[PDB]
Formats: structure tokens, C-alpha cells, sequence
RNA sequence: UUAAUUCCGAUAACGAACGAGACUCUGGCAUGCUAACUAGUUACGCGACCCCGGUCGGCGUAACUUCUUAGAGGGACAAGUGGCGUUCAGCCACCCGAGAUUGAGCAAUAACAGGUCUGUGAUGCCCUUAGAUGUCCGGGGCUGCACGCGCGCUACACUGACUGGCUCAGCGUGUGCCUACCCUACGCCGGCAGGCGCGGGUAACCCGUUGAACCCCAUUCGUGAUGGGGAUCGGGGAUUGCAAUUAUUCCCCAUGAACGAGGAAUUCCCAGUAAGUGCGGGUCAUAAGCUUGCGUUGAUUAAGUCCCUGCCCUUUGUACACA
């Protein structure tokens, strides 16, 4: 029970991401860029997965199915207000984003507002504070 | 050198730069008659005990 | 830091000077006689004067108190 | 009086009145 | 049987506790609960100290209710440990030999005076130019 | 003779929650698996069958003090709204969770929405609560 | 029992002066000021400027 | 128990303060025999009122320090209770006796200070009062256990047990005895 | 008969003399009196800065204003207590006679 | 400088040490066992809870902050 | 000698006045006093539940004022004893006692070219006075960011973070003159911020027994820039408003920066004090990282001095006196 089982997946891979087996599974799957502690715990709930185990001890079929859970939210009865991309301008579909998909959409959205010449995009080009912060005495390590 | 007990008999005056050391007349518990003057840190009371590392050296009275 | 002022000492000395006949060694007896003989507008000052009267008159008995 | 204001506001009202 | 009740109070801070001593068997209760279920459990013996000093034999004849209000946890525990101790002493001064009352009072007041006499300390008022009673804001030169 | 105040109030919630899980006729909502219990919280309950623990807690609070609404239950289950870099403040509990727990304890004949607003405790409930208090006293004796 | 009249402002020139006229027994501190000392302050309009009057 | 007042479950009597000098400023026996470290206080009322506080309460007071733990005496009382359990296991003595020994062994005898012939300056050696001895003894072994526990698996209760065992021994391993010997050395170096 | 006389005043000894006067008047007119129930004093507190400018040390003024409330309940037909309460009025206190 | 890498689960010989050694210690705490076997506090607690329920070590006090066991008596 | 030009002593001074003190408010004490259906308690009758008792902030009316309220007096004075002292003034310790220095308010003669003309329909002179420096209207700015300062908030974790459970406050405030905007219980809807419904309250009456946080108990974590920390950034949703982009505020998911206890230098502070902790008042359509108050948890050190920085006095010297 407490001695290291054979095929203890020390170094797992979930969407080209080197995840640790030594960390507990709920706090281990949050290494992916687009899932936090909140989204991790609710997905490891939705897939009937015992979260008393480490990420070395779970089975490969359970890693596969829970990756299908993470990409497919509404096929497993998860709320629409839980997602990090809700009612997009292009597809109008409320859809969760994972590892590299975030960096894709983030790069697109910054270039988007930059080319349509919104003041928000202009501050993002100048690399200033954009949500209307006072920069008289803040953000100095930014510009040396 | 053997560590020896001096007993405070009469507190005299306060000394140091910032008035930090109590200068006290001690009467030796070992020898009947020998009474010397010693500078002492912290708060000291009339009629209690000190453990002197040397029982020969004496502090300059003011 | 309990030093009595001129008003306490003067008025206490005047009451000892005049009414030595009734004043005593007990605090509460001469507090009442002091209240009766003297018009003191506050109660704290009454207790202060009576308190001094029954300290001087505890020393008049001893010997040559000056004032 | 059906306007029925607080005794607090009533006394500061009387205060400014005299003032 | 007639009335043998004395309502006696114990304050340590804002908090107050009125112990209702009465004739009967040995039971002590605080807001319905008994003594050994009044948290915090850390100060268990603070409620028991009057019991363990006097024994359970002196509380054979009395059944002391306690109603408590105000203050916080530690103040309330110091309020009630004082209240029941005064409540028994006031019972033994009214209905029993004063030699018994005298013996109990001497037993307690030697262990701890805080059992019968209230702590006269109260949270001091704040003054401006400072975050508390005495503390002042940081002064800057140049 | 035993009542609820004679026993340790910590293990009494465990005992009732265990009894109410055994009954298992408690109209438990379907968002239980995905919900956060108050806006001031960061995570979801570590325990997986928390609803029956809160149902036990609500029921014994209606035992001690009757006439409680849901706004009283949002208050009583308040904590620290730890505001990152700004100072901490007090925040209430969730309305929906407290309301549906009271309504689950109403779906079962254990509470009774009394006059002058709020929920009181029903004779069946007080009988239930005092009997399991006797069971808890027996177990710890 | 005692009086105090102090009129301040510019006299005989441009620099501001303060004349104080006082006699008898006058108390300043304590509580008795609230029911022994009657005080009033007024302004007088002259052609060069304002002078202030404090009677006590 | 109308006769003996076991401190939680530790005996009052059969604990002896061997040193004559620190005997008055250490309260463990016969009248300072109380069940809890916790109490009201009023030991900051007058000058030498402090000497009458049970040494266990003095330790409980000194422990709660470094800002974030100012006024958590309940948490400190549970630390002292757990420490007394652990001392009894590893040692097998009366934990109150081990504490009393650690207080004696940790307190310095001589310290360096600035004195006079006012004009220039001079750093000579002077004695420490029997109150100052016990005051600094408590502070040293409290801060020793504190800084040992910081960024470590060894819990504050275990670190306190370590310091009080090694200091009662006179090891030079406890921060208490290490620092004592540093101060007495400097005190010698300029006497 | 059950009639409620409340007295709201900023000054205390004024209010006390009115409370005394209504007990005197009541016990003379031979009617049952409920003694002067003392509701808690309300302290209206306003704390401002002293300086008109802001070029001084930060000193504040603490202005207080106490307001006291007594009430006596009597068992009397309106008339006799109305004529008791129509005499001996001073500027400090204020009267309310409530029937129901 | 230096770093600490404790075990999340027992090596065979580390569990062999635990099954042989930790019931010989006078003080048994998850922190002591964590240092003495190069194991995370989670493993330490789970292992000592096995040892107790098994019926080998005598527990003295439990608390959320501090859980203390000792070696069982001899006679 | 004292907190003190506070006193008693020496004494060509005696007697006094202002400031200190006294004074007003405040905190602690009364089983003594006057009172209570806008405050309770105890007993009682009833009602509900556990096995005669027990619990009830479940219901209801004869006694009383312990707890709450606020009026009148009382009480404490270095008064008792033991020391020290010119034997004085007073200081140290100890009994008894609710206190053996609670904290504020006020505040002298004389002055400063200190601040305010942007508080005033206090106000001299000057300016301007129709294309206004008057005033209204609509837009932006008061926040702009290679930079250097000052006041604060959150952290650097295991004396801890997270998740449950258990349990306790005190100051207040609350529906408006022109003035519109109040405090909210309770029943349904929504995960959440919110929406709709009927109510109480001009307030010891209703929000309310103000179920506050820290703390406490039980778990998960395990020395890893980690479940520490939450800056920066993306997306959606509510509320306030006539209007939020240069995000008002708040909520939900995602992003996870430095920071491993801090150089020279420097600040505040001695008892319910420092500090931790949250709750009210101000501003307020919206609204606290500020400030002004309040309670809860609650110490280490000291009862000393002129070494440091200041200010204050006496002696002495002077060719200074717009010094």
C-alpha cells in the first residue's frame, strides 16, 4: 500500500507538459496553463477519481479519460459560468482553454486590439499599465 | 578561580554612562568581615546574592 | 508624587491654629468637623485638608513642629 | 407631528434655529 | 423546603456572569451546558479551580446555575470562575456558620485573590495623531 | 437523562450527519459536486458529502436558537474575506446553500417554518436530536 | 472682579499692532472660565483695514 | 485535590533549586503551585512584583513574540504542555525540575558594559543581578527554540524540548549555553 | 387612564426638577404613579479639525451633546394631569403627554 | 547550496528500517520520523497511524498541530 | 524634595494674584437608597422533548432590583504600620481595601514678518469688468512615467495556508429644508455578486441576544519560490449613474511577478500599554489600503541617567544694544 508500486508514473505527460507523480493529483494537474486548483478539483470530482492518491499511483486509462473530461466540459455536465473563455466574439461558444491554446488566444487577442488601434492595445504596445493604474511611482523594475 | 558568593548589604548609588549599572556594597558570605564595592547590571535589591567569578577585584567608587 | 499645595497646607494650618479643641488623631472624625467649620466647595480638597490636619496633629504630639 | 423626526435631529434643528 | 438562593456575579472585563446558587444536590451548569463542555478546553482547570480547591463536598448542598454575557472567551471564563466562588461564599455567609464561610474565603484568597475581587482594568480610549492609546504615527524629517 | 447540551457539540454534528446520511431521504441538489460554499472561500469543501454535515449543523442551530431565517444562516457561517493585498474584511455565507439545506430539512419533517418569520424545530426533530444526543453520550461515556 | 480689553490690527501705519488693557484678577485655564469669565469678539470697519475687538 | 496541585499532571513538591542566588527569582514550589501557565498578571504594576510569576507563565509570556504571535497565550500554553510531555519521554525526570536546571545553567554571571572617568569612554566587565540572570536565561532558550524551528520540520514543541534538555545538561549545543559562554568570554576579554 | 408623560432635555438638573414636580403633583392629586424611568442618555459626538488651513500639527476638536429622556406613566383621567402639566415650565426640557 | 528530497512512498529497505527501528525510539513524532527516514510529513503520519492501529506503539497525545507516540512498554 | 517657581527649609522679607494644582467629563466600587411592560430576574401555571429530575432566547401573569439603565449621596487621604531623610518636605516596602499615579478637556506673560485672502455676504489696496478673471453649458485634465523622496497596506510561511465544526464583543448609525438618496429582518429565484415580494423602525421598542475576526477543535499539506505571496494580464456577469474607455465598485474562471527577515540611516512606545485582530463614524449616487473611535487576544523590558539629540536655568566675560 505505502511501498512504491511498479509502473509508478514519476514523470507524466499531459499535452506536452512534464507533470510530477510525487505531487497529489488535484494539485499536480494544475501544472497545465488554463487549469487552477478550482478547475482541477472539480474535474477530478466529475471523473469519479479518488483524490487520496498521488499522480504516480493513478492508472493510464484514468489519465486518458480525465484529459477527455478537461477538453470536453458540457459532455460531463459542468456549468457555463466556470470557463476561462465565455461567449467569444468569433464562434459565440463558451469553451475552456488548455496549455498552449491560452498562449495562442492571448497572442491573438493582444495583436487583435493592437491592429484595431484601441487605446488598450496602444498601452499593451508601449508595455504600460492598461487597467488604469497610476505609474508615477509603480512599475520601475519593468523599464530598468 | 573558584566562583564565590557576595551578598548585597546596602545599595549605594547608580553609575555608568546612561545610568545603567547599580553600584552596590557587597558583604562576603565566605569571609566574615570583607566588604567590597561592585558595579552590577540589571535591577538589584537590598539583601540578595551575586555570583562573582573573582572575589578580589573591586570597582572604582564615585 | 504626592506633594500637597499651598491651599491644602495654609487652610489646614489655619484650622489647626483655631480649632485645636475638637480635632484629633482619627481621620474621619476631623474630616466631619473640618466639613462643619470650613466651607470647602469640593470633596477631594476636603479629604486632602482633613488628611493633612491628622498628620501635623500626629506630630504636634511628638515635638517642635515649626510652621 | 406626522413628519415624526428623531430626538437627535430635533435638538440639532433647535440648535441651528437659535444660532 | 423554603428559598435558599443567592444571585451573585463575577466580572473580569466587559464580560459579566451571574451565578444563581440554590439548595439541592451537586450540579454546576453554564447556559445549560455543564462545566466540562465550556470551550476553550485549554482553560478547563480555570472553571474547576474552585472545585479542586474546596473539594466536591462543599458543593454537595448547592446547585449553581450561571448565565453569562459580554466580552470574549478568556474574560467570560475568568468572569464565571469568580462568580461561582463568590456565590458559594455568599450562600455560606447567609445560611451556614460564618466559621465555614471564613475557612472557604481564606482557602481561595490565598490560592488566587482574582476568585473574589474583580480585575479593575478596562481597554484605554484612543487619542488622535496615533493608531492606539499611546502609540503615535511615524515622524519624518527632510 | 440526556439532551443535546450534555454532550460534546463537536461530535454531535458528526453523529447527526451520519444518521441523516443513513436516512438518505435528504433532497440533495446536483450542483453539490461543483459549488463553492461562500464568496470569501477560495476552494470547495475537502469532504465530499458536506451537505449532510451542514444539514446537521443547521438543525442543531435551530435547536439552540429558534426563529432563524436564511440571512441568520448566511451571517452565522461568515469568515474572513482575505482581499489579497488590501486589508481583510468580514463576509457572509452563501444564501442558496443555507436556503436549500433548510428546505431539505423541510422536505424531511424535521423543521417547521414558524410565524414571525424563520424556521423553528418540529417535535419530531427535537425528539430525534435528543435521542441521538443520548446515543452520542453512550458512545463517549 | 477683573477686566481685559485687547484691540488688535493696524494702528498709525501698515505694520499690525496689538494693544492690551488689563486690571484686577483674571483666570484663563480650568472649568470655572465657563461660568465666571464672559468673553465676546467683534470686527470694526475703518478706511485703511479691519481691527478686531476682544472684551473679556 | 485539596492537598497537592499537579500542574496539568506534573508534581509541585520534590523540585529543588540548588543555587542559593537564583532561588528567590524562581517560582515553582508550594504557593506558586498552579494548574495552568495562564493567569491575570499585574506583575508589571510595581518593580520586583515580576519575581512572583510562576516560571512556567514567565516562559509562556516570553514565547509569544515576533509580531504575528503577539497575544496568543492559549497557543503558547499548548506548546508548553506538549514540550513538558516530550521532555518527560526523552529525559524521564520531572519536566519542571529540568526547566529549573536549564534556567540556572543558561543565566550568565558577568557581562560587558560602557562606564566612566566620563571624558573619553571605557568597556569594562560588571555582574548581572539574580533577576537579570533569570530574565536573560528565559529569553535566550525561548529565542533558541524559536529560530531553530523557523523553516524546519521539527515543530516548535520539539525545538523547545531540545533547547530545555540540552540547556539543563549544560551542553554548549543549545543556543542558550552557546551565547551565555560568548558573553562571559567577552566579559573576561576586557575585565 | 394609562397615560405616558415623557420629558426630553439636554440639561439634567432641569429634567430632575420637572420629574420631581410631576411626582409631587401626582401624589397630591391622589393617582397611581410609575416612577421616572431613565432611558439611556444619547451622546451626539462630532469630531473636526481645528485649523481652517492644513499647515499645522493634526489636532482635532471632540464636540459632545448629551440628550436625556425620562418618562412617568400615570392612572388618571386626561383633565387633572393636563392642568398639573400646564404649570411650572422652564426653557430647557420639552413635554409629551401620550394618551394611548 | 543544498536541497531536501524526501520519499512520497517507501523504498523497500526504508520501510524495512521503519518496520524494525521506529518502535525502538522513546519519542515517535511525524517530524522525527520524517527526518529519521527521509520521508514527507504525509508519509510519516500515514505510517505511524498504521503502526498504532496495528497495535505496536503507545500514543500519549493527539492534536492537529502535534501528534506524539512512544515505544510500547516491555513488561 | 516633587509631575510642577510643587512644597519645607535657610532667609529682610511678609502677604497675595495668573500658569501648575484645584476644576469639568471619564474608568473602576456599592447584595445600602429612588425607580422601572422601550430592562430584566426569580418563582409559578402551561406547553414541547430525554430517562422524579433535566433543557428551553417555547407561551403567559404574582413578587423583587442580583445582572441592564441613570439619578442622589458615599468612598481614597500617603489615612495604618516598618524603614530612610536636616528628622522636615517627602521617598521605599507591607496589611486592610473595588482603586495606593485611569485617561482626557482646559491652559500664563511674551513672541514668530510660521499658516490661511482657495471657509465666510470677515476684509484695505490693486486688477478685471461683456470677446469677462462674473456665470451656465458640453469635452478633457487634476492620475500623464527613464526618474528621487515621504505616510501606509500585503507578504516572505508549519508559533503557517486550506476545508469543515464549535464559540464570545463594544462604541455607534438609520427615512433628509432646497435634498432625490435610510437601516434592514423575513419568503421565493440565481453557484456568486444580485432580482422580486410583503413587513418593522424617527429607534433601551425594529435591523439585534448586533451568532465579527483573531483565537479554539478536527483534517489535507510537508521545507520544494510549495496549497507561501497575489502583483501583472485575458475573458464573461451584476450593481450605482444621465454617462465608466484612461478597467468606479463587486462577483466567476484563467494568468502566478518580485519577495528566503532586509545597507547607511531612522521612528513610536512602559500596562489592559506595545502588537495581532476585526467592527462602527467621517467622506459617500457608487466607496477605505486613509483617518477618527470601539471592543477582543495580550506580553518582553525598565522604576534609571545626562552619554546622544533638544530645550531651560545659575555663575562669569564683553568695546555688542536696529543686540
Amino acid at each position: 500500500s505505502l511501498v512504491i508500486p511498479e509502473k509508478f508514473q514519476h514523470i507524466l505527460r499531459v499535452l506536452n507538459t512534464n507533470i510530477d507523480g510525487r505531487r497529489k493529483i488535484a494539485f499536480a494537474i494544475t501544472a497545465i496553463k488554463g487549469v487552477g486548483r478550482r478547475y482541477a478539483h472539480v474535474v477530478l470530482r466529475k471523473a469519479d477519481i479518488d483524490l487520496t492518491k498521488r499522480a504516480g499511483e493513478l492508472t493510464e486509462d484514468e489519465v486518458e479519460r480525465v484529459i477527455t473530461i478537461m477538453q470536453n466540459p458540457r459532455q460531463y455536465k459542468i456549468p457555463d459560468w466556470f470557463l476561462n473563455r465565455q461567449k467569444d466574439v468569433k464562434d459565440g461558444k463558451y469553451s475552456q482553454v488548455l496549455a498552449n491554446g491560452l498562449d495562442n488566444k492571448l497572442r491573438e487577442d493582444l495583436e487583435r486590439l493592437k491592429k484595431i488601434r484601441a487605446h488598450r492595445g496602444l498601452r499593451h504596445f508601449w508595455g504600460l499599465r492598461v487597467r488604469g493604474q497610476h505609474t508615477k511611482t509603480t512599475g520601475r523594475r519593468g523599464r530598468t | 578561580q573558584p566562583i564565590k558568593l557576595a551578598r548585597v548589604t546596602k545599595v549605594l548609588g547608580r553609575t555608568g554612562s546612561q545610568g545603567q549599572c547599580t553600584q552596590v556594597r557587597v558583604e562576603f558570605m565566605d569571609d566574615t568581615s570583607r566588604s567590597i564595592i561592585r558595579n552590577v547590571k540589571g535591577p538589584v535589591r537590598e539583601g540578595d546574592v551575586l555570583t562573582l567569578l573573582e572575589s578580589e577585584r573591586e570597582a572604582r567608587r564615585l | 508624587g504626592r506633594v500637597r499645595t499651598k491651599t491644602v497646607k495654609k487652610a489646614a494650618r489655619v484650622i489647626i491654629e483655631k480649632y485645636y479643641t475638637r480635632l484629633g488623631n482619627d481621620f474621619h472624625t476631623n474630616k466631619r468637623v473640618c466639613e462643619e467649620i470650613a466651607i470647602i466647595p469640593s470633596k477631594k480638597l476636603r479629604n486632602k485638608i482633613a488628611g493633612y490636619v491628622t498628620h501635623l496633629m500626629k506630630r504636634i504630639q511628638r515635638g517642635p513642629v515649626r510652621g | 407631528m406626522a413628519v415624526q423626526i428623531s430626538k437627535k435631529r430635533k435638538f440639532v434643528a433647535d440648535g441651528i434655529f437659535k444660532a | 423546603g423554603p428559598l435558599q438562593s443567592v444571585q451573585v456575579f463575577g466580572r473580569k472585563k466587559t464580560a459579566t456572569a451571574v451565578a444563581h446558587c440554590k439548595r439541592g444536590n451537586g450540579l454546576i451548569k453554564v447556559n445549560g451546558r455543564p462545566l466540562e463542555m465550556i470551550e476553550p478546553r485549554t482553560l478547563q482547570y480555570k472553571l474547576l479551580e474552585p472545585v479542586l480547591l474546596l473539594g466536591k463536598e462543599r458543593f454537595a448542598g448547592v446547585d449553581i446555575r450561571v448565565r453569562v454575557k459580554g466580552g470574549g472567551h478568556v474574560a467570560q471564563i475568568y468572569a464565571i470562575r469568580q462568580s461561582i466562588s463568590k456565590a458559594l461564599v455568599a450562600y455560606y455567609q447567609k445560611y451556614v456558620d460564618e466559621a465555614s464561610k471564613k475557612e472557604i474565603k481564606d482557602i481561595l484568597i490565598q490560592y488566587d485573590r482574582t476568585l473574589l475581587v474583580a480585575d479593575p482594568r478596562r481597554c484605554e480610549s484612543k487619542k488622535f495623531g496615533g493608531p492606539g492609546a499611546r502609540a503615535r504615527y511615524q515622524k519624518s524629517y527632510r | 437523562g440526556v439532551t443535546v447540551k450534555d454532550v460534546n457539540q463537536q461530535e454531535f454534528v458528526r453523529a447527526l450527519a451520519a444518521f441523516l446520511k443513513k436516512s438518505g431521504k435528504l433532497k440533495v441538489p446536483e450542483w453539490v459536486d461543483t459549488v463553492k460554499l461562500a464568496k470569501h472561500k477560495e476552494l470547495a469543501p475537502y469532504d465530499e458529502n458536506w451537505f449532510y454535515t451542514r444539514a446537521a449543523s443547521t438543525a442543531r442551530h435551530l435547536y439552540l436558537r429558534g426563529g432563524a431565517g436564511v440571512g441568520s444562516m448566511t451571517k452565522i457561517y461568515g469568515g474572513r474575506q482575505r482581499n489579497g493585498v488590501m486589508p481583510s474584511h468580514f463576509s457572509r455565507g452563501s444564501k442558496s446553500v443555507a436556503r436549500r439545506v433548510l428546505q431539505a430539512l423541510e422536505g424531511l419533517k424535521m423543521v417547521e417554518k414558524d410565524q414571525d418569520w424563520g424556521r423553528k424545530l418540529t417535535p419530531q426533530g427535537q425528539r430525534d436530536l435528543d435521542r441521538i444526543a443520548g446515543q452520542v453520550a453512550a458512545a463517549k461515556k | 472682579k477683573g477686566c481685559e480689553v485687547v484691540v488688535s490690527g493696524k494702528l498709525r501705519g501698515q505694520r499690525a499692532k496689538s494693544m492690551k488693557f488689563v486690571d484686577g484678577l483674571m483666570i484663563h485655564s480650568g472649568d470655572p472660565v465657563n461660568y465666571y469669565v464672559d468673553t465676546a469678539v467683534r470686527h470694526v470697519l475703518l478706511r485703511q483695514g479691519v481691527l478686531g475687538i476682544k472684551v473679556k | 485535590t485539596p492537598d497537592i496541585k499537579l500542574f496539568g499532571k506534573w508534581s509541585t513538591d520534590d523540585v529543588q533549586i540548588n543555587d542559593i542566588s537564583l532561588q528567590d527569582y524562581i517560582a515553582v514550589k508550594e504557593k506558586y503551585a498552579k494548574y495552568l501557565p495562564h493567569s491575570a498578571g499585574r506583575y508589571a504594576a510595581k518593580r520586583f512584583r515580576k519575581a512572583q510569576c510562576p516560571i512556567v507563565e514567565r516562559l509562556t509570556n516570553s514565547m509569544m513574540m515576533h509580531g504575528r504571535n503577539n497575544g496568543k497565550k492559549l497557543m503558547t500554553v499548548r506548546i508548553v504542555k506538549h514540550a513538558f510531555e516530550i521532555i518527560h519521554l526523552l529525559t524521564g525526570e520531572n519536566p519542571l525540575q529540568v526547566l529549573v536546571n536549564a534556567i540556572i545553567n543558561s543565566g550568565p554571571r558577568e557581562d560587558s558594559t560602557r562606564i566612566g572617568r566620563a571624558g573619553t569612554v571605557r568597556r569594562q566587565a560588571v555582574d548581572v543581578s539574580p533577576l537579570r540572570r533569570v530574565n536573560q536565561a528565559i529569553w535566550l532558550l525561548c529565542t533558541g527554540a524559536r529560530e531553530a524551528a523557523f523553516r524546519n520540520i521539527k515543530t516548535i514543541a520539539e525545538c523547545l524540548a531540545d533547547e530545555l534538555i540540552n540547556a539543563a545538561k549544560g551542553s554548549s549545543n543549545s543556543y542558550a549555553i552557546k551565547k551565555k559562554d560568548e558573553l562571559e568570554r567577552v566579559a573576561k576579554s576586557n575585565r | 387612564h394609562r397615560i405616558r408623560i415623557t420629558l426630553t432635555s439636554r440639561n439634567v438638573k432641569s429634567l430632575e426638577k420637572v420629574c420631581a414636580d410631576l411626582i409631587r403633583g401626582a401624589k397630591e392629586k391622589n393617582l397611581k404613579v410609575k416612577g421616572p424611568v431613565r432611558m439611556p442618555t444619547k451622546t451626539l459626538r462630532i469630531t473636526t479639525r481645528k485649523t481652517p488651513c492644513g499647515e499645522g500639527s493634526k489636532t482635532w476638536d471632540r464636540f459632545q451633546m448629551r440628550i436625556h429622556k425620562r418618562l412617568i406613566d400615570l392612572h388618571s383621567p386626561s383633565e387633572i394631569v393636563k392642568q398639573i402639566t400646564s404649570i411650572s415650565i422652564e426653557p430647557g426640557v420639552e413635554v409629551e403627554v401620550t394618551i394611548a | 547550496r543544498d536541497k531536501l528530497n524526501n520519499l512520497v512512498l517507501f523504498d523497500k529497505a526504508t520501510y524495512d528500517k521503519l518496520c524494525k527501528e521506529v518502535p525502538n525510539y522513546k519519542l515517535i513524532t511525524p517530524a522525527v520520523v520524517s527526518e529519521r527516514l527521509k520521508i514527507r510529513g504525509s508519509l510519516a503520519r500515514a505510517a505511524l497511524q498504521e503502526l498504532l492501529s496495528k497495535g505496536l506503539i503507545k500514543l500519549v497525545s493527539k492534536h492537529r498541530a502535534q501528534v506524539i507516540y512512544t515505544r510500547n512498554t516491555k513488561g
